């Protein structure tokens, strides 16, 4: 039960985890990144009840 | 019975728009709360040396 | 170490903030790894070779016990009753190596922590003892006290980063798929005791923050530096599914 | 030269004029009303420079 | 099952299974079922990391009588959970029922 | 009209690797083509 | 052509014409070409009320 203001829709995003690895000495942190997926979730609003 | 001439403020009208849609000029808006997975909570921590 | 790179671009047009979720995340990440290393560790003795079994020859061994075929024992209150009789063989297989009373756990996946509670139901059991139906807990089953990880059977890092279901390309402490015995197959559950893993640990955690100006980005890194080992492989246990007849 | 904060894009809503009628003494509004026509002209920003 | 998740790995409605419905007519029968898939259910909902407590289940008043009667003393071995002097269960498992 | 973002800045980095600075500037903004009718043009003919 | 107003019967670009430029060659007749075409820029402008 959240409460917006002047919206057609709202929207929820999702955040989604990470992994660790080992960094030999002499490596980059660069050539090993996976990133943290992204995603989105619609509740749009209905008519007048 | 229905009103005539009422203002419609989501109808896209426009000389080539198709204004099927209802809501379109209506844009959504972010929710209250930004979604996350849920924690994840450690065991062994306190069960060894 | 677990890093995170946001860029600018994308953090401008974005209308929420994620640098402060981010931080819990990659930190979280280090100490999943951490659960997945010391209990890979304990499954490790077990896996211990029929050479190399003991510490010194004479002092206990890792024990392994059985609890069913995993096809006949399929139905959950029939599992619950083979663990809980199994969970009394399991505190006098450690009996027998002289390891002390208390201090003494269960690992075991959150699919059979249920069906030891189905099986301590009004239907299934005559009378009340050790769960808690009200809360669905289970209460310190025998010596053991019983845990529920979902994360059993996932092993510490590696490296690289698999995807999602994709194997780490050379992971230290691994959870054996197909192994000889207590492999990924068929588990049931791991019984130890306090003295059975250690864990070294250098610089404790940390926490660092860059900016990378070539890329127009900035970044957050997560490190630690820690080593796993089974010590004690008497202390170690098992309980695993009997293999299918071939 | 408008400015905006955290958007992929911006919408400008526009509107379409109006034409003014006599009310005689014992009518209705509502029988007289055409409405004004809106639509929508979005511009969304390319990648940083 | 395509659209199921939110992100790979992270959970699953996990639907699951009481009977045919041809055979758990009468509710004695049915309230076991009700009550053993609860157990699953918790775990189910546990292996996807989702916290403990506020967990409630919405059913029907039809089968909240179908939980009290499978434990009656008729069915049931020992006294847990509900009490039939008000006909009203407390908190199946983690989760609170709610008719 | 131009919808700005972040409007203009610039930054200056340390490079110690090359023993350089850096000096960037940079803004997000987008161009666009509303109010047609009081647009345009003059063509020659083909 | 379906898409060039916002609104129907709201204003068009009103593209116009120079005429050529092989047969205009010397710049002092350009000019009279150019400002003679203003004359409808203005115009056609105004009409849609700009």
């Amino acid at each position: 039960q959240r409460q917006i203001s002047s919206g057609k829709s709202a929207q929820f995003p999702v955040i989604g985890r990470t992994k660790a690895a080992y960094l030999q000495p002499g490596e980059s942190l660069d050539d090993k990144r996976k990133d943290i997926k992204h995603t989105e979730k619609t509740i749009n609003i209905d008519g007048l009840l | 019975a229905n009103m005539q001439g009422g203002q419609r403020l989501g109808t896209n009208q426009g000389k080539g728009q198709s204004a099927a849609d209802k809501l379109a000029l209506f844009l959504k808006v972010f929710g209250g709360e930004v979604l996350t997975a849920f924690a994840r909570t450690s065991v062994t921590t306190n069960r060894h040396m | 170490t677990a890093d995170v790179l946001i860029y600018d671009i994308e953090d401008a047009m974005n209308h929420y903030d994620v640098r402060s979720e981010y931080t819990s995340q990659i930190g979280e990440s280090l100490a999943m790894a951490a659960d997945g290393a010391v209990l890979a560790e304990l499954a490790g003795l077990v896996n211990l070779a029929d050479s190399v079994n003991e510490n010194i020859a004479g002092l206990g061994k890792p024990s392994l016990l059985e609890v069913g075929l995993k096809a006949d024992l399929t139905d959950p209150v029939k599992l619950g009753q083979a663990v809980i009789a199994q969970l009394t063989i399991a505190r006098a297989a450690l009996t027998k190596n002289y390891v002390p009373a208390n201090d003494r756990t269960f690992y075991t996946t959150p699919d059979v922590y249920s069906a030891i509670l189905a099986a301590l139901m009004p239907n299934a059991a005559n009378y009340a003892a050790l769960i808690d139906p009200e809360r669905g807990s289970i209460r310190n089953v025998m010596g053991f006290e019983v845990v529920e990880v979902p994360h059993l059977t996932a092993g510490g890092a590696g490296d690289d980063r698999p995807d999602e279901g994709a194997e780490a390309t050379n992971q230290k402490h691994a959870f054996p798929a197909a192994g000889g015995k207590v492999n990924k197959e068929n588990v049931v559950g791991l019984f130890q005791h306090r003295s059975a893993v250690g864990t070294v640990k250098l610089k404790d955690l940390a926490l660092e923050r860059a900016r990378r100006t070539e890329y127009q980005a900035d970044q957050i890194v997560a490190k630690y530096a820690m080593g796993h080992g089974g010590l004690r492989p008497e202390s170690a246990g098992a309980l695993v599914f009997t293999a299918a007849s071939a």
